[PDB]
């Protein structure tokens, strides 16, 4: 078809000007006058588009097709003079439909300035070696013969260095390994000898707690999650109960020593458990059988202090609404649990450590549960209502985030 | 020559627009920056072209303040030979 | 996006140049349609100057212009260039800082260990080495 | 939809807690 | 808006589906400024013959004056082959064999000693 | 207008705009279609069955239409197919008369061969023992370059030009991969080095007047090792760079822009040195001829000038397109200009006389992509429809089509050999297709009933990331280099 521009469009700029009393074929004429000098710029624009070699555009194509036809590049102002602005354009006018047209100064120069970037560079690569694409990151994707293994003899060496390198014996070894599985397209196929050894892995080396074994571990499932290419939840049925007994399980190390570290690893296993119940995530399969785990874990008596604080850690790091739902009809056993851990004259175990790290992190979620729907008041008391734990110290902290906020 | 005693002052005197944005604009039209007293001076005539129409905006202001808007603009560039235009499309 | 932070980083700053001037005895809030019609005739001065400026002194067989080539341009866009060191005198100068810059590591590209294979005679050892 | 492979998929089907030994032989 | 709706239709009814941010933005600029000066030229023209109300023949007699002085368009094609057959039939001059860089006359090229000022 | 052919779908919305006269009498595309004869090739036993429905007086106004407008030109032979006049046609004014592909084109290159034009055709620059000793280390080259073939397939380095947000939109090569440039939307040409070898530029005047003068190394004296990157920007242009071309000496930047001016950069001093204004409209194209002394350019204003680095003004104005000169390509002999154009035809022109001496028709598109045959014997052709015509220079005809790539063909190059044509395109693919098998069997009709052969001459297709190939080169040592923009 051929459309051109509304007339009733026409009859309100030529009234809006001070021309009243215009015919209808008046505004016809303008109409099909106008809608043809967009109709040969858009044409003529699609000119420099196809030579631009872009189909995309930059806002500058209708610049050039204007100068082309002899007339001025510049939009929102006409200069009969044609001296100060000649063809040389202005870049158009940056304005919008939802424009408040309204703004105020102070904010424009309060708004932050964007960075620059470095200069166009050169980088070569290769698209076929003899015929063949390779998969660099730069391209885009009764007797008879004994069995051929599918995956290569490259392949192969590949997961055995790849594997012994993440066992990390040296760290800048471990990091590539690690950054190795972060991006290799071809992990895929090779995927289940991963999951097998991580799985196997950890289910063997809790048998002595060995904390580096676990926190390469787990820093390798961690390296195979963020790889965008490879398929991970026919393989999230083994990852995850590997990642719930590293939160969960007792240290066969003495924790005086390294329960910094394994809280560390804990933390790490609390961040993994929340992405994997981030992803993957389908009707009440996952999310919902983790979060009950890890609530009848908290529900059960004389448990462990080490699977304490790990189940407090992974209940924890669950989200907004969990704590906001799950931390609140608790907080006189959470008490009553610090009161006989500091009663009473032995401190040799591993009680009080637990007791005091279980304490530090449900003190600091109450704060956001504090500030996000509270409002601060009686920060000297009041909290003895919660058996006094964290009390004026925990409202100092309170004070320590609203003083952030008021930075931010 | 004051022009010329004028430019040779310019090695202080950062100006209100930077050099990082004014040499950036210069670069996009084969201006190069060979002296940065000469971008100095080019951001200090654009600055005072601005500041021309600012200050005459205001006194179209002051008689009908402290609010630059459009019909303050199409008054004040009017001598200027340029006629500003509405968006009135949004 | 560092595709279009390439030109929004320099626009936006001259976005805080006006905000930074329009309180050079001027107005307050003004409204949106004049900031950026403003900021149209202002990149069209300075692309003018360029292409101008560049005309000039290609017209005398030279390639970079000297000042000679300014103050024949500004003439020939009726600028009466001897107003300009009386502005630059008052003291109501401003200091705006330039942009930064997007990557702040310059060149951390370390690519990968991992060589493997070497180079057929038909491709010198100035190309990239063959993958793993 | 139920007979879609997601259903079917080992994990979907299978409770980590019981595949932990937990130090259980 | 209205006005801007009908320019979206336009862009698609010539199959472009995805262009500039604001291409349907400064089409609708030119548009409008395409007839406010079908207009603008067409009353001064009304008044120029005298009569009460802009008339049609007036705003064809703008669009007609304003393609006079507006867009020319690239030369004929009557024009390109005249000056092709008054070039062409020129002989090609022989090269001297070691005149060393072949430019032109030196007030054709850019190479000049090229100044700039002393800083002081 | 339904019931036209789908190829014709960017011509007819053009016509649809085209309402009143006024708007036609500024548009000088269908002012010179108006004016010119379509030509229309058909057949004797077609012709007699249209001339009997219009010789009769009961038609009697449409045949009056046919005569006015229309030539006919007939040839004595079978009827063509519908998937063979689908193949060559396409072109306002087209299917081009067999007399304009009858004259005798000297296709062969220069120094019996009797297709070859004599060294005092076109005056051409001279040469010295340097240049002896050139080819020598060519040959050299030629060695590690291995007869690709269907067998040997290239491998291919693509040189991604990775930030690129100011939109890059020429590229060129050297002929040994030493320089590449880059043209941008931000009027700029950058040099870069590939080799491990910097841009070096003499700092001062006075510098070069002091050293050698009989020191025997002119070459090593005039780098200075003050000015040296791995990156030279030029200014000078206003307007985005769309034609970048090396000198065959590897000086002589050649650059041509929105502007409407040509820019010869020195390699050098890394200054420019003339600017070129002969157009007032956008030069798409230019290139410098492969002995180095002529360029053309071909432009906005629907001609193809012919300069010589020596004069201000064109010797050569190939003015008989209908549309925009998009490409132009020198002939391996330099006495013939191919200008392929908007208006979907591909010209060849003689620098003697300026006559068109080929007229080649068969595109949909515009034609994007120009390149000869090592030969010079054929042309292989790129436009926006994904279509590569391969063309016999001196049979004149469409000869091979390949219809492998999606979007439009900006890239095309035979190897040294002439072994593989190396195809890249807007759909991120670099394709290679057998130049040997395609050629194999190369009238009196005009045409040779060309097969579907394009499955059987597809090698490779090379997907790249996120990429459209702008340039496609082929190293001496037969390796593929391309360079195109990261999106």
């Amino acid at each position: 078809s051929n459309t051109v521009l509304p007339s009733e469009s026409m009859k309100v700029v030529a009234e809006s000007m001070g021309i009243a009393q215009i015919q209808e074929e008046t505004c016809q004429l303008l109409t099909d006058e106008v809608s043809y000098r967009i109709k040969e710029i858009a044409q003529d624009a699609l000119k420099f588009m196809h030579m631009g070699k872009r189909q995309k555009l930059t806002t500058s194509d209708i610049d050039y097709a204007l100068k082309l036809k002899n007339v001025e590049p510049l939009y929102g102002f006409h200069a009969q003079e044609f001296i100060p602005f000649r063809f040389a354009s202005g870049g158009g006018r940056e304005l919008y439909f939802y424009e408040e047209k309204e703004v105020d100064l102070s904010d424009i120069i309060n708004t932050p300035l964007p960075r620059v970037p470095l200069d166009v560079c050169l980088k070569a690569h290769w698209l076929s070696i003899e015929g063949c694409q390779p998969a660099i990151p730069e391209n885009p994707p009764r007797l008879k013969p004994r069995s051929i293994h599918e995956l290569s003899v490259e392949q192969q060496l590949y997961y055995k260095e790849i594997t012994e390198a993440c066992v990390g014996s040296c760290e800048a070894k471990r990091a590539e390994a690690l950054q190795s599985i972060a991006t290799d397209p071809g992990l895929y196929q090779m995927l289940p000898r991963f999951s097998t050894f991580i799985s196997e892995g950890v289910r063997v080396n809790v048998v002595q707690n060995n904390l580096a074994l676990l926190i390469y571990l787990m820093r390798m499932v961690k390296a195979l999650m963020d790889n965008p290419t490879l398929y991970l939840e026919k393989y999230v049925h083994e990852l995850i109960p590997a990642v719930m007994t590293c939160i969960v399980s007792r240290q066969l190390c003495l924790r005086p020593d390294v329960d910094n570290h394994w809280a560390l690893r804990d933390f790490a296993a609390r961040l993994v458990a929340q992405i994997c119940k981030h992803f993957s995530t389908t009707t009440n399969n996952i999310q919902s059988r983790i979060t009950k785990t890890f609530t009848k874990s908290w529900v059960d008596e004389k448990t462990p202090w080490t699977t304490r604080y790990g189940s407090i850690a992974g209940l924890a790091e669950l989200g907004h609404d969990v704590i906001k739902t799950l931390i609140l009809p608790r907080l006189q056993q959470e008490g009553e649990r610090i009161r006989s851990v500091l009663d009473g004259p032995v401190l040799s175990n591993i009680d009080r450590i637990g007791a005091d790290h279980v304490q530090s992190l449900l003190l600091k979620h109450c704060a956001p549960v504090l500030a996000k729907l509270r409002p601060p008041p009686d920060n000297q008391d009041a909290y003895r209502a919660e058996f006094g734990s964290l009390g004026p110290l925990l409202c100092s902290q309170v004070v320590k985030a609203r003083a952030q906020a008021a930075l931010q | 020559t004051p022009l010329v005693d004028f430019l040779m002052q310019l090695e202080d005197y950062t100006p209100t627009i930077p050099d990082a944005v004014t040499g950036y604009y210069l670069n996009r039209a084969g201006f190069e920056a060979s002296d940065p007293r000469i971008i100095r001076l080019i951001s200090l005539a654009a600055q005072k072209f601005i500041s021309d129409i600012a200050n005459d905006a205001l006194q179209h202001c002051k008689m009908k303040k402290y609010t630059l808007t459009m019909e303050d603009l199409t008054p004040a560039l009017s001598e200027y030979g340029i006629n500003v235009k509405k968006p009135h499309y949004f | 996006n560092p595709a279009d932070n390439y030109h929004l980083a320099r626009r936006r700053t001259l976005q805080v140049v006006v905000s930074s001037l329009l309180t050079e005895a001027g107005f307050e809030s003004a409204e949106k349609a004049s900031v950026e019609t403003l900021t149209e005739m202002l990149q069209s001065y300075i692309s003018e100057i360029g292409r101008s400026a560049k005309s000039y002194c290609e017209h005398t067989a030279r390639t970079q212009p000297t000042l000679s080539d300014i103050v024949v341009t500004l003439v020939e866009m009726g600028f009466n260039v001897d107003t300009l060191p009386a502005y630059a005198k008052r003291s109501q100068r401003m200091v705006i800082t330039a942009p930064p810059v997007t990557n702040q590591p310059v060149t951390p590209k370390a690519l990968t260990a991992g060589q493997n294979r070497p180079h057929p005679p038909h491709i010198p050892s100035h190309f990239p080495e063959f993958p793993d | 939809d139920l007979l879609a492979d997601e259903n079917f998929l080992m994990v979907t089907q299978l409770h980590w807690e019981d595949d932990i030994i937990w130090d259980g032989e | 808006p209205k006005d801007a709706q009908m320019m979206a239709q336009i862009l698609k009814d010539m199959g472009i589906t995805e262009y500039e941010p604001r291409v349907i933005n400064q089409m609708l600029e030119f548009a409008f400024r395409y007839v406010t000066t079908i207009l603008d030229d067409a009353k001064i023209y009304s008044s120029h013959a005298k009569k009460a109300t802009v008339d049609a023949d007036d705003v064809r007699l703008a669009i007609q004056c304003r393609a006079d002085q507006s867009f020319t368009s690239p030369p004929p094609r009557d024009f390109l082959l005249d000056i092709a057959r008054q070039r062409n039939q020129t002989p090609l001059p022989l090269i001297k064999p070691y005149s060393g860089p072949r430019l032109p006359p030196d007030r054709y090229c850019l190479t000049a000693p090229n100044y700039r000022l002393k800083s002081l | 207008h339904g019931d036209q052919e789908c190829y014709y779908q960017d011509d007819l919305r053009v016509l649809s705009s085209l309402t009143k006269k006024e708007h036609m009498k500024g548009n000088e595309t269908m002012l010179d279609f108006r004016t010119s004869k379509f030509v229309l090739r058909i057949s004797r036993d077609s012709y007699q069955l249209l001339k009997r429905h219009l010789q009769e007086k009961q038609n009697n106004q449409i045949w009056n239409i046919v005569q006015e407008h229309l030539y006919i030109d007939i040839f004595d032979g079978m009827p063509r197919s519908k998937q063979q006049i689908d193949a060559m046609v396409g072109s306002l004014a087209g299917e081009a008369k067999r007399e304009a592909n009858k004259s005798k084109v000297f296709f062969g290159l220069l120094k019996q061969d009797p297709n070859a034009p004599p060294q005092n055709r076109i005056p051409l620059p001279e040469l010295k023992d340097s240049d002896k000793l050139d080819k020598i280390m060519n040959m050299k080259e030629t060695t590690k370059r291995v007869r690709l073939g269907p067998d040997c397939l290239p491998s291919i380095c693509f040189y991604t030009f990775l930030n690129a947000y100011q939109g890059l939109t020429a590229v060129d090569v050297t002929d040994d991969s030493s320089l590449i440039a880059g043209g941008f939307a931000d009027s700029t040409v950058r040099v870069w080095s590939v080799t491990p070898k910097k841009l070096r530029s003499v700092k001062q005047a006075s510098d070069l007047s002091l050293i050698d003068k009989e020191s025997d190394d002119v070459l090593e004296r005039i780098m200075d090792e003050k000015t040296a990157s791995e990156l030279k920007i030029l200014y000078g242009h206003s307007g985005p760079v769309y034609g970048a071309s090396f000198s065959p000496d590897r000086n002589y930047l050649l650059s041509s822009s929105e502007d409407g001016t040509v820019r010869l950069w020195s390699l050098q001093t890394f200054t420019c040195l003339v600017g070129y204004k002969g157009h007032n409209y956008p030069v798409w194209d230019t290139q410098f001829s492969p002995y180095g002394y002529y360029f053309v350019s071909g432009g906005h204003d629907r001609v193809a000038r012919l300069w010589a680095t020596d004069h201000y003004q064109p010797l050569r104005i190939f003015a008989g397109h209908l549309a925009d000169v998009n490409c132009t390509r020198f002939h391996p002999n330099s006495n013939y200009v191919a200008t392929g154009s908007a208006d979907r035809t591909v010209r060849l022109w003689d620098v003697l006389n300026g006559n068109c001496v080929r007229i080649f028709t068969g595109h949909k598109g515009p034609i994007h992509s120009l390149t000869f045959s090592p030969n010079g014997r054929f042309l292989a052709t790129g436009a926006t429809d994904g279509r590569v015509l391969l063309w016999d220079i001196g049979h004149g005809l469409m000869v091979g089509e390949l219809k492998g790539h999606t979007d439009t063909v900006c890239s095309l190059r035979f190897s040294r050999d002439g072994e593989i044509l190396a195809s890249g395109s807007m759909d991120n693919t670099v394709r290679l297709w057998d130049a040997i098998k395609a050629f194999e069997d190369l009238t009196a009709t005009g045409h040779i009933n060309l097969p579907e052969n394009s499955q059987e001459l597809l090698l490779g297709t090379y997907m790249t990331k996120s990429t459209p190939v702008v340039h496609l080169h082929f190293t001496r040592r037969n390796l593929v280099l391309a360079a195109g923009a990261y999106s």
